[PDB]
């Protein structure tokens, strides 16, 4: 489930 | 020690998994008898050179939403000095998968499930078992794989069971009743209703209801901040890197006695 996978940005 | 040298990708980019257990065992009377969360981090990189990297968490010593880690440890790489001296974790990791960090939490844990539990004992010959539940989370969030284990009577003749999401059954090899739910949005709440017939004896002494879950947070409250990377001689940096983080917490022990 790639949908669980958040952007760090920074 | 760690990391070779020379080592090239094409594409800068890395992964952190932050992976927890979150423990319970509640009273009847809603009291928390004992509660922990047992985390660690994960990281998966595939990054150019010799990466200068800080991994920055939302721990109450550097911001005073923060969390109190009870005790933690660190892979090698991690430079115990400057997390001692500035609470800092800063290090050189090794290429592809490492485990960057185990930790383990007592206080202000989220836990992601209330079970509410109500026994009648009717005559000698029946029980009445409902349970609620409630998820205590966002509601942009689901909880998959749930389980809820309600044991039964070593002298149950029958149970009839409804719930109103998900699917019960009685297990007599298990002496349970088990309420499986695919998921369930935060803020939710549901009900399982048995009626156990009971075979008449002479003359119950209840182990705890059980749950199994996994939840898309950390029930510690564990939040990543940055992993922050500089390659002096590759002169890249954050900006240059593609960078994800995934939270999956579990259930460990999560026990209400009824």
């Amino acid at each position: 489930d790639l949908l669980a996978w958040d952007p760090l940005f920074g | 020690g760690w990391r070779r040298e020379g080592i090239k990708y094409r594409r800068n980019e890395l992964f952190l998994d932050v992976l927890e257990s979150v423990n319970l065992l509640m009273s009847p009377q809603g009291q928390v008898l004992s509660a922990h969360v047992s985390g660690r981090v994960v990281m998966k990189s595939y990054l150019s050179g010799m990466p200068e990297c800080k991994f920055g968490m939302n721990d109450k010593i550097v911001i005073e939403q923060s969390i109190a880690i009870d005790d933690c440890t660190f892979h090698q790489c991690v430079r115990l000095s400057k997390f001692d001296s500035e609470r800092s974790i800063s290090f050189i990791p090794p290429d592809g998968e490492f485990e960057l960090m185990r930790y383990r939490t007592t206080k202000d844990i989220i836990l992601p499930f209330r079970v509410i539990p109500l026994v009648r004992e009717v005559g000698r010959t029946k029980l009445e078992v409902k349970v609620v539940i409630k998820s205590n989370f966002k509601p942009s969030l689901l909880a998959q794989k749930i389980e809820v284990r309600i044991p039964t009577p070593l002298n149950t003749s029958g149970v009839q069971v409804i719930c109103m999401k998900g699917k019960a059954k009685y297990k007599a090899s298990e002496n349970a009743i088990v309420w499986k739910i695919k998921r369930m949005a935060g803020m939710k709440e549901s009900q399982i209703s048995a009626e156990i017939e009971l075979l008449p004896t002479n003359d119950w002494a209840r182990p705890p209801i059980s749950m199994n879950f996994e939840v898309p947070f950390a029930p510690s409250g564990l939040k990543v901040r940055y992993l922050k990377v500089f390659e002096p001689k590759l002169n890249y940096s954050d900006h240059d890197v593609i960078k994800w983080v995934r939270y999956i917490g579990r259930s460990g022990i999560y026990e209400t006695r009824c």
